[PDB]
């Protein structure tokens, strides 16, 4: 829940004292060499949410009468659309948020009547296929229907260019793992022998302390619930 | 201490309550003003400055 | 009272001693022996150490 | 372990109790003493609340009484022998 | 039949609500947000003791106040150099 | 078991939470006296005075405007 | 319990002897390598805090009307809220525990009425979700309706600004895990190949120190309670 | 109504409760805490 700015102080203080990419007060990481700290940070981010399942997010999708493929954009969101090219936007950001694009998963599609849509069922005709990871296909679309659809998350880019998100949220179990991500990739890029040594170990830190918290299962990962087939099969 | 027990009101009840401060029992702190005094030490010498 | 320097140490912690109990008393004005002897071994004040 | 404040009423195995001090150690505490120091002499504080309407009207003359009270020794003034001379 | 009753809209103002006695959270709550009454009752706990002490003697006070009134905008021409008065009964 | 023990000291909700509730069904009085410390302040300052009005209250009435008509008569 | 000025000299008296971060009379750190020292020890309580469940605490947060979500964040906390970002906040505080954020994973949620909630589960109706480890899910919220959360919690953050928590609780038998974990730390940023080898043996003996903890138990951790399945499920 | 009895309300001056004579840990704080007076007792006791 901080922003950027103390994401670049704890890497001036931790990792990465020795390089030269550091200020000489030892306060935060030179202008130059920002985009590559931010790149190697969004990649970091994508690997652990797509490890882990931290977030979970929903997003709402009206059908048109024509359209049969559903991409999942940000050029077709309320609050992001361009009037000039999308007519009429099918994804609906009212409340808060901006829907950036972070669809990894599709788990759960419900209609607006309360009943479930199988998901790449092949042998049922009421079902809803995915061609693309993130475009949805329905083949009947209808009047005045609406999908909800309940999707794996990924983080949001973050750019520092007075516009995107400055805000990193990721469980505080989880940061040693973002920076020994960040310093693997620094020190292999550096290509000589003895980095390449270093990031060995940064890399293998990352595989073990991932490891650890899936052992003790500190992002309630696991999940259990109450029987129901107990009943359906007709058992007494 | 043991004379301040026997020789103390030692009643819970009391007016004092300042609530800036106010805590419940799982909150645990070490004050602010630190209780030091100064004793006479030799210089090391050995040190140079 | 330090003479023959070669016994600092010894005579130095019981002026210590003797410091501490006389603050322990109250006496408003308290003086160390001599300009000589505090010149000469080093005597400076300091808080101790914490461990 | 820790036992959870709200989880009141446990009497599973037995009856008695309900346990109730958590909460009051959540909200109320170091704060407790105060009320039962108040709790302790609450029945001067009733006395004292049930004379509101009298203690109010005492104070909206409280300048006068003393300036009534500045000349105690001098209202006397054996009033008999000049009542009466003045009777006469 | 919109509902108004939550814990927002409770201020340290309002009075007791009969239906949630038994609710111990909210007697603990409704006793925590009062705390600035009884820390004023308990700094001055001597004055209040005092008066209850004397209220025995300041409750009768009260019947003759309007005695008083008149009585103390008399007092300025009560005065009349009261070494007078010896001399007027003498006289 | 029961750890109750003396029912006169001891009870079944708690101490802490009975103490408590008794305050909180009394909370009026102590709203009335708290409103007004400023008013009961004063009657603390001139409490002598008042005591000291309270010993001649018996006497010095006499209704006093018959004395004043006896000082006009 | 102790301040964090006695940290300071057990690491420039301990290990950290032999480096140049130590003062000349070497009783205290240098005022420039005190952040590092900061970072790395709120780093091994994190970590300790996750493996070894020590602390358990508590969090009251009361519903309103219109919210389902309730992210437990200090943005929503009676003694930190802003009042006009948030025009009223849902978490009590008290004005000596201000509620920093310390939640690793959430155990148990009771009722106000003294009933347990079921967590996590998908069957049924009456549960609470966590879209997110630090955020709660009420899909039928109600009056006078308030919930008590039971989590493990971590170390609150040291900061030395005066404001920060100076002091330090932790078990005495795990002082080594923790100064082997900073010198573990410190001596990896050095860069070179003798500091790499030396940081391998601190590492090891932190782990080593941890896992005898845990043969010995001397936290406690083991739980175990009597048996009440038996009469649920009506054997006599 | 309001109870107030306890071990920090109690002081050396007060008598003996007549309830917790049963009680052995109750009997040895009474005896503990008017150490007092048997020393004094005891120093004089060739005066006495």
């Amino acid at each position: 829940m901080y922003y950027i700015e103390e994401l670049f102080c704890r890497l001036a203080n931790g990792v990465l004292n020795n390089t030269g990419i550091v200020t000489d007060d030892r306060g935060d990481i030179e202008d130059d060499s920002k985009p590559f700290i931010i790149v190697a940070a969004n990649e970091a981010l994508t690997r652990l949410h797509g490890r882990f399942n931290m977030r979970n997010n929903n997003v709402v999708v009206e059908m048109q009468e024509g359209r049969t493929n559903y991409p999942l954009l940000a050029k077709y969101a309320v609050q992001s659309y361009d009037p000039n090219e999308v007519k009429c936007p099918f994804i609906m950001d009212l409340a808060g948020e901006k829907f950036a694009e972070d669809v990894i998963r599709i788990l759960e599609v419900y209609d607006d009547k309360g009943r479930r849509r199988p998901l790449n069922d092949r042998n049922n005709p009421c079902s809803l296929f995915t061609p693309r990871p993130n475009v949805l296909q329905n083949n009947a679309p209808k009047a005045w229907e609406v999908l909800n659809v309940m999707y794996q998350a990924k983080h949001p880019k973050l750019s520092t260019a007075e516009d995107g998100y400055n805000e990193i949220d990721i469980p505080d179990t989880l940061d040693p793992a973002l920076d020994a991500y960040i310093a693997y990739r620094y020190y292999t890029s550096l290509n000589t022998p003895e980095s390449s040594a270093k990031a060995a170990e940064y890399l293998s830190f990352y595989d073990s302390i991932c490891r650890e918290v899936v052992e003790y299962d500190l992002t309630s990962d696991t999940e259990v619930d109450t029987n129901t087939l107990f009943r359906k099969r007709g058992w007494r | 201490s043991i004379e301040d027990y026997l020789k103390g009101k030692n009643c819970l009840a009391s007016p004092n309550y300042d609530p800036d401060d106010q805590h419940s029992s799982w909150r645990e702190d070490l004050p602010q003003f630190k209780k030091d005094r100064e004793h006479l030490t030799l210089v090391n010498t050995r040190r140079n400055r | 009272f330090v003479l023959l320097p070669e016994d600092a140490k010894k005579i130095w912690a019981d002026v210590d001693k003797a410091w501490g109990l006389a603050l322990e008393a109250g006496i408003p004005h308290i003086y160390p022996w001599s300009y000589t002897q505090v010149m000469r071994d080093g005597v400076i004040y300091a808080v101790p150490k914490v461990c | 372990s820790g036992h959870t404040p709200f989880n009141t009423i446990p009497n599973e195995g037995y009856c008695c109790e309900t346990l109730n001090d958590p909460i009051v150690d959540k909200m109320i505490g170091n704060a407790y003493y105060v009320v039962k120091f108040v709790a302790l002499r609450m029945p001067f504080i009733k006395n004292v609340s049930d004379n509101m309407t009298q203690l109010l009207a005492i104070h909206n003359k409280l300048t006068e009484l003393s300036a009534i009270y500045t000349k105690l020794d001098e209202l006397q003034l054996i009033h008999n022998n000049l009542d009466k001379l003045q009777e006469l």
